[PDB]
């Protein structure tokens, strides 16, 4: 438990929640079938689900930084795909 | 009125939340709940770590803030109230937090309930409600110097802004100061209630500084005050100041009172 | 039935997806990681890709295909960066 | 040995995964059909995959030799050495893999799409015969596409992949394209004569059937293919393709190539 790692974990939690919620909201709002991985946005939701399953407390800084940049990437990407009305 | 939402919209999000939270966790015959305390910026995620270890990973973290953006009409609410969106989506997050605590405690999973310790009554009602379901209730709090936590809020904000400008919201100074002011007295109060089998103080580095179980006649009040009011050496805040400047430069936030403070402090710490 | 425009995307997506997925596959096999332990960062990535690769591309709009093109550019960027120890 | 080689265990592992991915949502059938693909590079043989996906209603497995190139255990090390001239070195691997996949998957009798160009009579004949003595019906669907359009296709493909990954990109040699074009009409007639195929089809870029040996058993695929291969393309039709590659080549920063300079003189002759 270094503050450096604790801090990164705090930031990752907030960002991953933001991204997940944008995807969850859109999937729910557009009434998309959660059990259909063929549907692009659902596939993405399922991918985010796997990502969140990990115990971040078992990661090193380099691994945490890697996870962080994962969520920057999905944040960027999710905004791009969700353009329906 | 976009601030409202249907009971179904709630149920759907409640159901997803529950799936997510019970993943890999297991309800037990003798569940524990760990309520958290500490001002914004104090690094309470450190507490989650210790509890994860203590429960061997069989704990569910419940965190109000992770629900705010889950409001069904969230994006329509920022395009209307912008920076001030938090107060409009708190009713949703509150109702969601409570529903989730209710259901998970119905089953009997181990819980971590994130919170600041701004009051005694909220942790009290929580502990009391959980006890009526067979939970042992503990309280784990962060003891962190007021200057370290305040720098923590700043850094958090600027690191978030660097990832996403829309998502980032500054912690207001009051939210930080009120908890710093209330906490020590609130802990002595909670201590006297006897509801908590253990009250613990941890520091930034994860070191347990106090335990009501181990020293049941010493109150947590003084130990916490020593730490909130500890004078922090120039040499101790420097790395944090350096990281803040780095993000602030990147975010083009040079023209703030904060940045000029941080820049002056960093120049005063240079080897003459 | 199908346009050149869309099929040209699919062809590109395929060569790219194979390139990204294989990088991750190579890393996982060569470093002898338990493919069943989704807690491992590199194995969690693989599993997401196994998931993204599991779709019928012939059933997407051109808009959707471009989104999928964009995804595998992300994973390309990300995979290279994360296996870059 | 060393970097170019790989242990049987290493191959074994990658085979297991490949098979695992490929079987996703597929059943084995009792009349398994193998579709062997044909067409010069840049044809857009992906068009065929969609026609076959439709024909088999999703229950078909695509075996594409290219998708294994980067799967060589040591590939990483083989770029720190050979960079853009790496393809040659890994082809041994990818050929072995494909043949083990085609092998194990045909033991179980899944419907198969096998990626090919039709440069040789040897390969499809050898494949078709191997598969028939195993219960497979064997067909051959081939792109019938103007040489200019397919040559432009190779150019576009490379230019798009350069924009994806400036390191992975390597163009198809014009001679490699032009050989399949010179050989294919005659190769299809030789195949026609073997009677190994229940149907040889010619498809244009829009998925439109131009020929079927089953429909027209005494007509050669040869005349019909040559005619499309050689068909001259109007400035009308070639207008967008030129514009698109041109604008992609500015981002890739490739003005100073004979290919780009030849586009300018086609775009100038039509203004
Ligand atoms: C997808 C593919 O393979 N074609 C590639 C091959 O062209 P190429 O013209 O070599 O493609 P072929 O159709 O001849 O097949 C190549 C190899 O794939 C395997 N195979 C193919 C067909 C078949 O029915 N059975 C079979 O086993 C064989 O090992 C064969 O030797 O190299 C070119 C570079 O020069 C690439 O641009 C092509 O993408």
């Amino acid at each position: 438990v270094t503050y450096e790692k604790t801090f990164e974990i705090e930031i990752i939690n907030e960002l991953s929640a933001s991204v997940y919620n944008r995807v969850l909201n859109y999937v729910l709002n557009h009434e998309l079938n959660k059990n259909d991985s063929q549907l692009l946005e659902v596939n993405l939701l399922n991918q985010l689900k796997l990502a969140k399953r990990v115990n971040l407390f078992d990661y090193s800084l380099e691994e945490l930084q890697a996870v962080h940049e994962y969520w920057r990437s999905m944040n960027r990407y999710s905004k791009q795909v969700l353009n329906k009305e | 009125n976009i601030v409202n939402f249907t009971d179904k919209q709630f149920e759907n999000r409640l159901n997803d939340n529950l799936e997510e939270l019970i993943q890999g966790k297991k309800a037990v015959e003798s569940p524990t709940a760990f309520l958290l305390g500490g001002q914004p910026g104090s690094g309470k995620t450190s507490l989650r770590s210790a509890i994860f270890e203590e429960t061997q990973g069989n704990v569910i973290v419940i965190d109000n803030d992770t629900f705010k953006q889950q409001h069904p009409n969230f994006d329509e609410l920022v395009k209307l109230y912008e920076k001030d969106v938090v107060k409009h989506v708190t009713p949703y997050s509150n109702r969601m937090t409570e529903a989730i605590i209710s259901r998970l405690s119905d089953q009997g999973y181990n819980l971590v309930i994130e919170g600041t310790g701004r009051t005694t009554d909220v942790p009290i009602q929580t502990a009391t409600m959980l006890q009526a379901k067979g939970y042992e209730t503990k309280m784990y709090v962060m003891a962190v110097p007021k200057i370290n936590s305040y720098l923590g809020t700043i850094e958090r904000y600027e690191t978030m802004y660097a990832d996403d400008p829309m998502t980032a919201r500054a912690t207001p100074k009051q939210a930080h100061d009120i908890v710093v002011k209330n906490l020590p007295t609130n802990l002595e109060t909670l201590h006297k209630t006897g509801l908590f089998s253990d009250i613990r103080l941890y520091n930034r580095e994860g070191v347990k500084l106090y335990s009501s179980l181990e020293t049941p006649s010493i109150s947590p009040k003084e130990t916490l005050e020593k730490e909130l009011n500890r004078k922090v050496s120039g040499k101790e805040i420097q790395p944090t100041l350096e990281r803040i400047e780095q993000k602030m430069v990147l975010n083009k936030h040079q023209e703030t009172p904060e940045f000029k403070a941080i820049q002056q402090k960093l120049e005063s710490l240079q080897p003459p």
